[PDB]
């Protein structure tokens, strides 16, 4: 459908985190949470991509296809719905 | 509602919109405390909080929306905005950005963006593959902008004696060549309404340097379009950080083929502010201005120019001659041949308060076949034959009567003949 | 792919092309940029990358291939020259270098040269046994450049009334003489067209400084050679860089036997920006004109001449007069009587809509005899005589009316005899 | 017989070596391995020379024969074949 952009609060603590070089918890529709690591955000065609290199499959992920995300050094962050 | 809304709501206003929305407390009389107070009950109500502003991208990283209403001055109630969004939607100095506004958190000075809804009047995805300014080809002025109101009001005088002197076209790289005391402002005045009497489309900007406070505000209301200026009791630093604010927002609208309109007043100050800010690198011209102080105000009239592709800007600033200063000539004469069009002023005429006091001799552009028709262009070829074997003072009152007793320039041109 | 037509690419094309290698957010980049970041997507790929340029070698002692189409612009697009290189093959700043290039390496900010294949538009091995500009041996004119071009066009007219008055041949050394708007521009479009036409083996160059930015773009749009151009809103230092490539480049291409023809405007602009960069001599002419400042300008005019052995370097640079500058007036002085040709333009005559403006009776060339045959001079001695009693504005308008009935100058001989 | 210049890279490589005055290791197109120090570049003839120096050997060697050459600090360098 329709991609649509985050606001500026989550890029900020997303691109952080990435730039910390620290595993962050991630969780899918099934609830599993892995301790995964994201590189970096690469747009092509004003569309933003995302890969996973911890589990070495370096998948090419959307960005609205996480649920939410959280960090055990500082507060977690929840990334607005709408 | 926005920021914009709540800055310039009158003080009566508010305290009775602070009433009847139910804030707890009235009695602040500074508003910054209470468009602080509602846009932080609006967020913690959950209702979402839109603002707008013009980015200036600072040398640490970061940057600010400041607003135009406050002559892009820094404040506390400036926008701030991430560079990592900066980075993420290619954001340039000048690009004018609306969308969602975060309240400030813990240690935050000044509100910052949420989320970006608008860029330069258009979707952030079709905003940052617009090509650059700099490799836009440059061309003559071809489409002119006609100034005639075509109301036979004696205003509309002034318009059509400059239409007949110089026409301006939109992309032309125009100068004014003032005395001090020949009613410079009042030709600014009514250019600017002219313009946006005859030309809403274009977008009209006018920037003053160096001004009293009492112009600028009769120029706002005058002129219809946006207008900053800096006051003489500012710094030279803010009179070069407008300047180029004013400069930069134009271009950027330049790419989405918009034709811009700057007004300039004057750029012998702005050049002077430039002059006493920039390093001396041991090399200072006669009179006591740096060589490369120049270089700075030449990239900011140099920029006028008509795209090939779409758009166009069109700088049109007045120069200050024979002001008792020789930094002020010597400037001048850096800017003598740089100009498609140039305006002289003469004293002697102002004297006789006879106005405009513009000098027809001296006066014209450097292509007007482009810009005038064939028919228009003989017309205007016979009249300048006849002015020119006579003189100049007599000149402005044979132009001024013959002018009057007829309605348009066309209607003139056909009764000149025969 | 070559790096030559990649500029010659237009930027849209290029934001296309770069899009499909991949490539994000460029488009709000400049142009030079641009090159830069597809070239090195292109690298990635392992194949071969073709470059050329003119060197400049800097005071450190490596140097750079800039390209004619950013008027020698540095650029992160420019090649890197080690020193060694330049020992290895002996070059001089000037030089044209075609090659290949490899892709930037840790610590390396611009592409590297790899294979030298061609210097000159010759054998790397040949261009080094060329004697130098300098130990080269100056005569006078004696091959004629006919301006005309017979097409009986009214264009045609200014090349014809040009060939009458100043005869051009190669070799020499021109200075126009021009008041501010006696189309001075058109002047020099004309002989461009001329040059072009008649000559098309002789190597043409089209030199502005100080030149407004949309007067560059026509001039690449009408001439058929090379023409490079600094803007008016760039640094003096600047001024002075294309004009040194430009000079350097074209004795280069005389070495080789080539004719060079340079059309420069203007000779005052040159000087005036070499006053500003060389640093005060204590000895301060009148209206701030330096002593030492104008021998760079005298080396750039005193390199036209003739070879004694094949080739030739012409050099025909405007002048401006009576533009209300002292410092003009100083620097008109010390050219007055270095030219070989000269030729003035009246304003008188442009005040009277009659082109082109060229005033007679002042203009002329030295040692005619030698560039024309004995029955053309015989001829030419006799129009002067006619011409000689009447006044500057009669003598065009009596001579255009009589040369625009016959199609060649020939004709008009033969005419006017009868 | 006709001489092919070496690449850029290749002569910077060298004259690098022979102002550092390194035991380099050269090995020729026939392979025949020996270890000098280098001294200088020089050209006669439009035909560029080097000259290698192992106990006093001296010799001199046109650069297209050389095949490739290893320092222990300098990665080892392939000429190309034109």
């Amino acid at each position: 459908d329709t991609y649509q952009p985050i606001n500026c609060d989550d890029y900020d603590n997303l691109e952080l985190a990435c730039q910390h070089h620290l595993m962050l918890t991630l969780e899918l529709k099934d609830g599993e949470k892995l301790q995964a690591k994201a590189s970096d955000l690469v747009s092509r065609k004003n569309v933003e991509y995302l890969v996973v290199e911890a589990a070495g499959e370096t998948r090419e992920l959307r960005l609205d296809k996480i649920t939410s995300f959280s960090h055990p050094e500082i507060g977690t962050v929840v990334v607005s719905e709408s | 509602m926005n920021l914009t809304e709540l800055k310039n709501t009158p003080v009566s206003e508010l305290i009775t919109l602070g009433e009847n929305m139910g804030l707890e407390n009235l009695a602040r009389m500074r508003k910054q405390d209470i468009i602080f107070a509602i846009l932080k009950q609006h967020a913690k109500s959950g209702e979402d909080i839109f603002g707008d502003g013009v980015l200036e991208i600072l040398q640490d990283g970061f940057g600010f929306l400041r607003s135009a209403d406050s002559s892009y001055l820094a404040g506390p109630d400036d926008i701030y905005v991430s560079p990592s969004q900066i980075r993420r939607f290619n954001l340039r100095t000048g690009d004018t950005i609306s969308g969602k506004i975060r309240p400030p958190k813990e240690g935050e000075r000044y509100f910052a963006l949420l989320k970006v809804n608008e860029v330069n009047f258009d979707k952030p995805e079709n905003a940052r593959n617009k090509i650059l300014f700099e490799n836009l080809t440059p061309l003559h002025a071809n489409s002119r902008l006609r100034m005639e109101r075509g109301n036979g009001s004696t205003e509309d005088l002034t318009a059509r004696v400059l239409d007949l002197a110089s026409p301006i076209g939109r992309g032309q790289r125009g100068l004014i060549v003032a005395p001090p005391k020949a009613g410079k402002t009042m030709l600014l005045q009514n250019i600017a309404q002219s313009i946006a009497y005859n030309h809403p489309d274009c977008v009209l900007m006018v920037l003053l340097i160096d001004e009293r406070p009492e112009e600028v505000t009769e120029m706002q209301r005058l002129v219809k379009g946006e207008v900053v200026a800096s006051t003489f009791d500012e710094p030279a630093s803010r009179h070069v950080q407008v300047a180029e604010m004013v400069i930069e927002k134009a271009k950027r609208l330049v790419e989405h083929k918009k034709d811009v309109i700057i007004l300039l007043d004057s750029i012998t100050r702005l050049a002077r502010a430039y002059n006493t800010v920039v390093p001396a690198s041991g090399k200072v011209l006669t009179g006591g201005v740096d060589a490369n102080a120049l270089h700075r105000p030449k990239r900011f009239f140099g920029a006028a120019r008509n795209v090939e592709e779409g758009g166009s800007l069109t700088i049109i600033a007045t120069a200050l001659i024979d002001t008792g200063s020789k930094m002020d000539e010597v400037i001048y004469e850096e800017f003598k041949g740089t100009g498609n069009m140039e305006l002289h002023l003469s004293r002697k005429i102002a004297e006789k308060r006879v106005f405009p006091a513009i000098d027809y001799n001296r006066s014209g552009t450097r292509k007007e076949e482009l810009l005038t028709t064939q028919e228009e262009l003989q017309k205007m070829w016979i009249l300048r034959k006849i002015i020119h074997p006579m003189g100049e003072i007599d000149a402005m009152e044979f132009l001024i009567n013959k002018l009057a007793m007829t309605k348009t320039n066309d209607d003139f041109f056909e009764m000149m003949k025969r």
